[PDB]
């Protein structure tokens, strides 16, 4: 396979800069002009820049003097963007890609996985984690939905899933949305009354930014 | 720089059926591309030179165009084909990406499976109170959610959220969440979700007293 | 005649055994002729550079020694040729191929010493001239003497050694055999009538030459230059455009050879001294701009790599395509011994360069290399000073090896060719035949 | 003669602009002609794929629908040659050949929709045989239609157009500028008398065919076979010894040929409907082959990189020239439409990686590759039997790419050609221009 | 255009292990590489060779699977597993190049070697200690310091000063083997104004305990 | 197996002498190659195909030969050229290696330069001690050292160790370590050794007193 796999974009405080590294494997990494683009949260594609293979060439988009700086090291076989003086109007998910052509007008041809870059000054910051079990007089009937809460963390994201993940079918977790420099979200999951207070039923939280790996188990009220 | 802006922003249509969306440059275009994005995955590469489709792409797919309005289109659409469409030039330098297209399965109607939560013990010591409420399940996406304290509307310390249509049933989900201090949450007793649909005119509520 | 086809048909390609064997010593000579003849030349321009360090503090005295070393060694040539063997005098290719006319003698037992022991010396010299010439001559007369003296008679073989020879004496001075036959068969051979050249003997006579120059130069190649870029359908038309800018000054520098050529007759009017010495100061300055301006002299083999890895400015690109065209027109022009072929794929290329560079900067969308716009222009004043197109292209391609630019390359060429027919031009070595010819009457 | 040639010399290569003009349109038309060409053989070797699917339960069955599925298609073209233009069977090369010396009609009209319908049928049903007959034919022809419709007068401007056409069209069967431009001056001109072909003519409508096929095929060549290791000198007698071997098979190929064309013609006495019925069971046994041994049929350029690699043991080596030397005497000599230079190329890198195996274990010193003795027998055969060596040479040198195997190449070439020689072969195309003039005066 | 081997070091007999070559400065593939062995104080001797694309791989008469060459040309290496390994596998390894010129192939271009012990013995560290000039500093114009690297094992130490700082001036002395250990000495001259003016230190290196002991000369006083 | 033969195994010369030494081998080989071998170098083409030099090869090597009889020889030898060479053949499979010739070179005579050292802190904390004498370029390689403790001759525990000649400057150095116990070298005083070269008829001497 052809594998472009981006990494490095995390949280960045406004005015500093980060490195993005775009790491290639399963064809040869020079013949092939590397280039970056960027997508900013519910908006459009955007192209920041792009680098021949001797690096003879560097263009970039209508934008800054040493805001951005694509290199490659084609012995690594990584391409790279620095961004300094870091805005808002730069966080977006950071899109490597390897450029080709047809009749010669040139196109994206294979994209990688994306990273991304959240610029805030919003500090790192742990989730509660709260259940959400149906109420004591529940209407008990066929189906019966669970949650959790997962309540004021910072920065995104969050992972959700029920009993290790065996319990696929049923689940949606919620767009997390973020208020007072914090996020929140909820995951619902439906099972049969047959399953429920039977077995148990158990949410896995993961928030790497902070290191919380929880499980909290749905029991129960009054 | 050359502005790409494709048509239908959004758009649904049943399997089986065909679909057409459009890209419109500023000025004249020669050759486009066209990537087709699902969330949480690479875009790929999916026409290239206005009309070639790539290793891989169904043949349902196709597209069309010259100058400054070109096309994509699925002549029967399938499941797997919901997705974003973003057109591409580089006919002139630099190069440009249209709006999107965003291609939704539609369906029949579905009515929303509205759960309300009471606050757990656990939040309450910490001295919040949340009001979960999942409306799960319904197409449209469409859907408003009311708050009764009481039985008296509130409208502060609610926050929505849908989900993207999803992949089984091609429905939606949207929960609602209204956050108090637990005092505030003492100080009354029922707290209604009155969810109003397209499916009916009667909201369906759901609803948790404390006694 | 349809009975006399038949036959005809049934008897193709049966050159005799005899020819067959004796091109391959013709080879094999035309070969370690051509190998000891490149060893000679760089030997000299060694030395010459040994000089300029015994003396490097004293700068007057090093411009000095670096035009005196050039100069003598210029007139030891220029002697050489006006007192033993005017006809070697220049390329030598417009004699070969009046020899294959039958208008022209092959006086080898004057042009073999003449050619070799003179050519080292203007090229060893450092003078702006190709070892093609002298290879390609001495070949030719090396194939005339293996004749005389086995005494082979016929028209078939006459005309098959003497291709042969200049083919093989092509092909070791480029390491290029494919490009060599190809001469023959397009360039060198008697063009308004049929001819009994054996194109298989021909081949015989290259593998030899290319063998032995194999044995004396391995591991390095004339020219390295690595892969370059593809091009894209929708650059082609920027090669065409750059073949056209190649017809028009095609036969522009060709007139200028031979106006120089006036020109420089007129500066000795025929005296063997006045010429010689004229040659000596040719010579030294060249060896001088040896020393102060190196891209600006020599063969050129040199910055073709450099030039094509975008190493040098825009600024210097026109600087040398100015300056090299100036001193390939002084010593050429002045009849010096030594081709002309080896100079033109630089100012060739270097012309390219510019192009590309241009052409980088107001197409990024291309997503050019300047270099392949290079490799396009080499083989162009080729084909548009001596239209022998499908030649330089083989012979670029042999020596670059960068076939993924077949497309641009032929486009260039034809575009080359193409404008230097429609603006009225003439083959180069063709249209000095011809003054030669016309020399060789208008004295009655 | 000097007042003669100094006049000539000062008019040189000034070919009139109507003919330059006319043979960027004849390239054009080839390129296109030979692009459509090769997009219909595929897409009927698709059908036969597919219709095999349909039938992939019954193996009696399937059998049965591949061997009849091209035995169809084999009769529908041995049908369109001998109905409506005789002079299109088999290659093709002798009579465009023959045209060039005045001494065989080029009927357009008839042989443009003959051969490339025809070859379509005989080609699509895979049959050993390459589109280089078909589309250098055709490109011929192109070039006398357009003689004619813009009426064109004169020797140069008939036999320029009828050249440039023909080159346009090796090279658009092959992705081959040079080695298109290369054919016409090694073995299609004609070979004995002086004639007023314009080379530059000729580039032009190369260029222009050749720019089609890049239109709708890039990306992709007809073999990629990599980069292979170089030739140390010490190396080089191996490559002399194999093209002796292919100088004296070439020759014996080259009866069998000639000697088959004769005895499958005893087949059917010269008779429409037997010929026909003779060609399907031939191209039906291709079709068939194509399915239970696929190497011993098609025009073989699948086969090469996978012998290149050595990917093939010594025994299956054998058998496939073997095989292919049966089916490519039973598909050519029996007069259906379509060349022999692919299927021989497919037979000299057969030969040639059979050899380069022999080599890399009695010689472990000089740290062989079979691969690169494939690379110099590849076009071997077209050196011994058709006598272009260099167009053999420089043709596969445009397929392969690998300039620094030149000389070993080179060598196996002269090899052959030298040995073709001296064992009494001669230059196949015109052996059967030859054996096609002593029937038409007797 | 470097080759730097690895993995060499101590083995138990009978048992095997597998050295890395590092290859670095030129394409790696369209190279045939070759292992060559050097018992201690003996002369050379060839191990076996593989072509680029692993296709051919020839050996020294062995036994069966006594070698097992292969290349990674993803990681530009090449390897040597040595099995069922004996006394006469305790030899230093160099990882070639192979090249040619009219066509008799050569060694081109070599690697540093690695080296490995066939030993039951333990792999022990060295103890690096300084050797200084005894408080009798009967200055000449130039003071010869030392250091004494005693008690590893298996061989070899590299030995340096100031990180090579100090390339002239310099003899390591050849190890001498007792009770199945090893002890090596290296001197170093420096003039007396450098010292103890400026920090004159000595490098040890152990590789085969990925060890390293950078011990300061320090006077006595 | 082609078995190889070089002429002496060692073999010593002034700079200036031509110098040559000679491969033979049991049947024909052609071509061979030679390795020259720097102490504690890896050993480096230097000669190939019989005559031709490796870059960088300075002129004064030549080689020659055939058949069976392959020398190399350097013409006036310089003092850097000591080295043991090695002659190789792959004209017959598998290859081979030559023996050696190891080039010795003859200078003048140059005197031992002897430091002595007491044993280290460090090193009585461990419970041993080393007494280490270096004796440090001098020619020729003929040395005798005598360990002398209080005046008496030890020797038991003494171990001494040779460079090999310096590619430079052609000396030889030798090292000398007396090892004993913690206890046995604190019941003594006074250490020496003493260095017997033939640039001096009286033993140079160097020493320290524990006190
Ligand atoms: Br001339
Ligand atoms: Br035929």
């Amino acid at each position: 396979e052809v594998r472009l796999l981006e990494s490095g974009g995390g949280l960045v405080q406004p005015g500093g800069s980060l490195k993005l590294s775009c790491a290639a494997s399963g064809f040869d990494y020079s013949r092939y002009w590397m280039s970056w683009v960027r997508q900013a949260p519910g908006k459009g594609l955007k192209w920041i820049g792009e680098i021949n293979p001797v690096s003879s060439t560097i263009n970039y988009t209508p934008s800054l003097k040493d805001k951005f700086i694509i290199s490659r090291d084609n012995a690594k076989d990584t391409l790279y963007l620095q961004i300094s003086k870091v805005r808002s109007e730069d966080t977006a998910l950071y899109y490597c890609a390897r450029l080709y052509y047809g009749y010669g007008y040139w196109y994206f041809d294979v994209w990688g996985a994306g990273t991304t870059v959240t610029v805030s000054s919003a500090k790192t910051t742990p989730p509660s984690v709260y259940p959400l079990a149906p109420g004591s007089a529940a209407a008990a009937a066929s189906m019966v939905t669970l949650g959790c809460l997962v309540k004021g963390y910072f920065p995104e994201p969050v992972t959700v899933t029920w009993n290790s993940g065996s319990l696929a079918a049923g689940v949606h977790t919620f767009p997390a949305v973020l208020q007072a420099a914090l996020y929140t979200l909820s995951s619902s999951v439906t099972v049969p009354s047959s399953s429920w207070p039977s077995e148990t039923v158990t949410c896995n939280v993961a928030h790497p930014a902070s290191s919380t790996k929880v499980d909290k188990k749905i029991v129960p009220r009054a | 720089d050359i502005v790409l802006t494709q048509s239908p922003a959004i758009m649904s249509a049943a399997p089986g059926d065909k679909v057409t969306m459009t890209c419109s440059a500023s000025s004249s275009v020669s050759y486009i591309h066209w990537y087709q994005q699902k969330s949480g995955t690479s875009p790929k590469r999916w026409i290239y030179d206005t009309s070639k489709l790539t290793s891989g792409v169904p043949v349902r797919f196709s597209g069309s165009g010259s100058g400054t309005s070109y096309s994509l289109t699925i002549n029967t659409m399938e499941a797997e084909d919901a997705a974003t469409y973003y057109c591409q030039q580089w006919s002139s330098h630099p190069q440009t990406f249209g709006g999107g297209t965003k291609l939704e399965i539609l369906r029949a109607d579905a009515a929303p499976t509205v759960s309300i939560f009471p606050p757990s013990s656990e939040q309450l010591t910490s001295g919040g109170a949340s009001v979960v409420c999942f409306l799960n399940n319904f197409y449209p996406k469409d859907i408003n959610v009311k708050w009764k304290i009481d039985g008296s509307e509130r409208q502060n310390g609610v926050l929505n959220s849908w989900t993207d249509q999803d992949s089984k049933d091609s429905t939606y989900s949207m929960s609602s969440t209204l956050t108090l201090t637990k005092d505030e949450y003492e100080r009354h007793n029922s707290y209604t979700c009155e969810a109003t649909h397209k499916t009916s005119t009667s909201p369906i509520v759901k609803s948790f007293n404390r006694a | 005649r349809r009975r006399q086809l038949i036959r005809q048909l049934l008897e193709r390609d049966k050159t005799p055994l005899a020819i067959l064997f004796m091109a391959a010593v013709v080879g094999t000579l035309v070969g370690l002729a051509a190998v000891a003849f490149d060893k000679g030349v760089a030997w000299l321009q060694n030395q010459r550079m040994g000089a300029l360090v015994h003396t490097a503090d004293n700068y007057p005295l090093l411009l000095t020694v670096a035009f005196l070393c050039s100069a003598v060694l210029a007139m030891f040539g220029y002697f050489l040729v006006r007192k033993y063997a005017p006809e070697a005098g220049g390329s030598g290719i417009p004699e070969i191929e009046g020899a294959l006319e039958d208008q022209r003698p092959v006086r080898w037992w004057r042009v073999l010493p003449v050619k070799f022991f003179g050519g080292l010396g203007t090229l060893g010299g450092g003078m702006v001239l190709g070892a093609d010439g002298p290879t390609v001559q001495i070949g030719g007369n090396i194939g005339r003497m293996v004749l005389d003296i086995f005494r082979l008679k016929g028209d078939e073989a006459r005309h098959t050694l003497l291709a042969t020879g200049a083919a093989a004496g092509l092909a070791a001075a480029f390491n290029a055999p494919l490009a060599g036959i190809l001469f023959i068969i397009e360039e060198m051979r008697p063009q308004f009538r049929y001819t009994l050249i054996s194109i298989k003997a021909v081949f015989i006579g290259v593998i030899m030459s290319t063998i032995m120059y194999r044995i004396f130069n391995h591991e390095v190649a004339l020219i390295d230059v690595g892969k370059l870029s593809d091009a894209p359908l929708n650059t082609l038309w920027l090669y065409l455009i750059l073949g056209i800018i190649f017809g028009i000054f095609g036969p522009i520098f060709n007139k200028w050879v031979l106006g120089m050529q006036d020109l420089l007759h007129r500066v000795h009017g025929g005296n063997i001294t006045k010429w010689v010495l004229m040659g000596g100061a040719i010579g030294g300055l060249c060896g001088l701009l040896g020393f102060v301006a190196p891209a600006t002299s020599g063969g050129g083999a040199n910055l073709i790599p450099i030039a094509t890895a975008g190493n040098f400015s825009m600024g210097m690109l026109v600087f040398i395509f100015v300056a090299r065209v100036i001193t390939t027109l002084l010593c050429f022009s002045s009849g010096a011994p030594g081709g002309i072929f080896a100079p033109m794929l630089a100012l060739g290329t270097v012309l390219g360069t510019a192009f590309g560079m241009v052409a980088v900067e107001l197409f990024p969308q291309y997503h050019l290399e300047a270099g392949t716009f290079a490799i396009a222009g080499m083989g162009a004043l080729l084909a548009a000073s001596i239209r022998a197109p499908l030649t330089g292209i083989i012979l670029v391609l042999e020596m670059t090896d960068n076939y993924q630019l077949i497309l641009p390359m032929i486009i260039t060429g034809l575009g080359a060719t193409l404008l230097a027919q429609f603006t009225g031009g003439k083959p180069l070595y063709s249209a000095i035949l011809a003054r030669t010819l016309a020399k060789q009457e208008a004295e009655q």
